[PDB]
């Protein structure tokens, strides 16, 4: 029949694949979250009440780790873009630095399948930015062995974020609809007194140039503050009201998370293969 | 281990040669044969756009061999690039589950892997490294610190190694002789 | 019969008298209030929706503008204690630097106070600490005409809070008793994952030494966070999650509070007084 | 204002000297009785521990006179401190709302207020200083710049004065006159 479902996460940051999935109402039976962020760490502890098996870094996970801590149904995972993207000088390609990390998403995925004999469902997912060379996402779709789909959160967030999905989950090509209780506009992130100057937001990174000043507070130009960065990511509020993050902190983690809204369209169709409340 | 075969059985070895031919070091032993044009060996040495199914069509193979370039030389491709598409390559090649046909891999390098790269390497190949003064990683039943090696490293980066013959030797308890 | 009571709130903070009020269920009619912080009155003023009308300085508030806003039902406040308390060794006094504040409380509370013959309901409060000397002790108590109630948090929270309350509210004086939802000691304040070396903390202040070290989580110790704090003081969580403020600022707000637990012990006989939802 | 009495209704006044004594000084237009050894005026200096009912229990008060210790004096207590005592004190005496009658008041200050007390005074006793080359404040009918005031205190400051009374006289309008 069905029966919950078992995820291994490669590169977690703050949880959004647990969270999409209890969003959603599957049942998950097990999230192993490789991840070595300490503060990153901190939130899927605590917004998720120690649901979720820290395994720390992924070059550390052997093959007796994937076979003991397996099967798994799910194999979800992101690189890190900073030698990745067109934006930073000082890349390092896809073969140093971190941007090889992928390749260990590459080896515990192979490690993960099941065999050929078995006919179990088993679905996986790599994301990453689309400002990569030709030549990196080429090789990123040679070894992954597919094509990556690209969905901006635009169309279901109230910010940019293009990005690349490569897997085999059921209907990623479908047409991505918004859904009714998305934040659409930046006025709808805000919080009380404060005006959006604009309906959509520039990409948003780590860093904090991510115009410069987008609000209006008691007639002057303000930031976003971090509750706000949370409803244009879709996470909840105060998702990183942890472990005595500043701004700066936060900004950090969102900037390098998953738009919510987007994973939820793209696992959604698990619904239909694994247990539900 | 792989069980031996009678001899009357055994038949030629077909090797896939990535990135380093080892054709003509191949018949020095008699793995492969002496005259065949359609040599058993397929030799590819840029496989950036190769798919599974150009090797499964190229296949079956038993040997499958991989190597960095030689010391000096060039950085056409960073060095971990060899072995991340040997690795690649590798699993289109190895046979499906129902089939416990001998399957062996080899891959070498020349001193060109970094400290960071050989921990990749071990990880990727599920074994650590062997010196034979290169280092080999392979699945053959067949198998000085690291100053030294490095200061050689370095004398011979500021200014083609086929020693490794003497690995082929167990294969030879499965497949031909001077064939 | 009953009527919303109208409120009139100097130096306000972090707005936590009109906080106490509506979880009474009390039909707030009017809650001015005295704020000069920015980071303050950024807090009441997003976590309370505009229903408080702000007024800065203190200093500031004529005659005229007690009549205006006025009637008042209820003045409370308590002044800065930086200048009344043994712990800062340059002390001046309540008669220099902001110990004279005190004073623009009585000067607004006898503007704020019915005429003789007027029977209609009037309550106020003064709050401000007991490590003060004598001498300031009495001069307050000589000008409110009347004596203060000492009143630690300890028996209703999780920490050491001493403070004196002047005020003619009805059963002030009255035993302290906890309420159920009171979370009395530390490890109920605490998240997840997260350990409780003592049972009360030491009086917790504006800056960061406040044991120092009172908290561990996986084997290591920690100091306390943001979110734990406002479960100490009683505050909702993430109540000072505003205004992209670090741990110091939030930290700062919530150690010149008041004790919500004990607020809500002196605020509940008013509802006897006054609407109720 | 209040009202002009008729000259055989006026009784004498009752006044409230704090802090600086007036009764010799009263004298000198006639508001008291020479010949009264408890006289209409209660003078106290030391009020930390004087209570509502101590000023109620006292009589009733016409007159209520505050004033700054002199400049070539110590300050025995900060320069507020008058001020707010005044202040308290002075709300005692008020006749209720029920019953008017005329009730008059002063503060006098010899330049021992600073700049950030003025504020505060004027605050608190709802009109601006006059300047009487002291400065009054008052609800008595009718009644240089800084820059001479700021250095007169610095001369003043390195080494009693009592031209205030010139400011009592239409006091004689609403209460008795003495020969
Ligand atoms: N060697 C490594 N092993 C495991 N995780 C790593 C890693 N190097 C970097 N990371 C992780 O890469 C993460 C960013 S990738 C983004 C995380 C994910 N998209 C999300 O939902 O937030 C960082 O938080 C970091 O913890
Ligand atoms: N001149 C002034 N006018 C009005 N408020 C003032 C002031 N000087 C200081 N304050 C206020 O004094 C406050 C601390 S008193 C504590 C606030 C209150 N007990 C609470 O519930 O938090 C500060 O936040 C500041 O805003």
């Amino acid at each position: 029949r069905r029966r919950p479902i078992r995820v291994l996460s490669l590169f977690d940051g703050i949880a959004t694949g647990y969270l999409v999935l209890k969003e959603l109402g599957i049942k998950v039976g097990k999230y192993v979250a490789s991840e070595v962020c300490e503060e990153s760490i901190a939130v899927g502890t605590v917004k998720h009440e120690g649901n979720i098996k820290y395994v720390n870094d992924v070059r550390n996970i052997t093959k007796k780790n994937i076979e003991e801590w397996g099967p798994f149904d799910l194999v979800i995972g992101g690189s890190p873009c900073n030698d990745l993207s067109n934006v930073n000088p000082a890349r390092k390609g896809l073969y140093e630095g971190t941007g090889r990390l992928f390749f260990e998403f590459y080896h515990l995925l192979n490690y993960s399948r099941p065999k050929e004999g078995d006919d179990r469902p088993f679905f996986w997912m790599f994301e990453n930015v689309v400002a990569m060379k030709v030549g990196d996402k080429r090789d990123i779709s040679r070894f992954l062995e597919c094509n990556p789909v690209m969905i901006d959160a635009i169309k279901v967030s109230a910010a940019h974020r293009a990005r690349y999905f490569w897997g085999n989950l059921p209907g990623m090509n479908r047409p991505v609809i918004a859904s009714k209780n998305d934040k659409l506009e930046l006025q709808d992130c805000l919080e009380y007194n404060r005006i959006a100057k604009l309906k959509k937001v520039q990409t948003i990174t780590t860093k904090s140039n991510s115009q410069l000043f987008p609000v209006v507070m008691n007639g002057k130009e303000d930031v976003l503050w971090c509750t706000e960065l949370e409803r244009i990511f879709g996470f909840p509020v105060h998702y990183t009201d942890v472990s005595n993050m500043g701004r700066g902190a936060r900004q950090k983690l969102l900037g390098r998370s998953w738009s919510v809204p987007v994973i939820r369209h793209l696992f959604a169709p698990l619904k239909d293969y694994f247990a539900c409340e | 281990m792989f069980e031996t075969v009678p001899v009357w059985r055994r038949q030629p070895v077909r090797v896939l040669s990535l990135f380093e031919d080892i054709k003509k070091e191949l018949t020095s032993l008699g793995f492969l044969e002496s005259g065949s044009d359609p040599g058993q060996l397929k030799h590819v040495v840029d496989v950036t756009d190769t798919v599974r199914k150009d090797v499964e069509e190229w296949g079956p193979f038993d040997l499958v061999y991989g190597a960095t370039p030689p010391l000096g030389h060039t950085c056409d491709r960073p060095p971990s690039w060899y072995l991340f598409q040997f690795h690649r390559l590798l699993q289109y090649a190895r046979p499906k589950p129902g089939s416990p046909r001998p399957f062996f891999w080899m891959f070498v390098d020349n001193l060109v892997l970094n400290k960071e790269d050989l921990d990749v390497a071990s990880r990727f190949l599920e074994m650590e490294p062997v010196t034979i003064p290169v280092r080999v990683w392979s699945n053959i039943p067949a198998i000085v610190s690291e100053e030294e090696l490095s200061l050689l490293a370095q004398n011979k980066q500021s200014s083609p190694t086929k020693l490794v013959k003497n690995c082929f030797l167990p294969l030879r308890e499965y497949f031909k002789y001077f064939s």
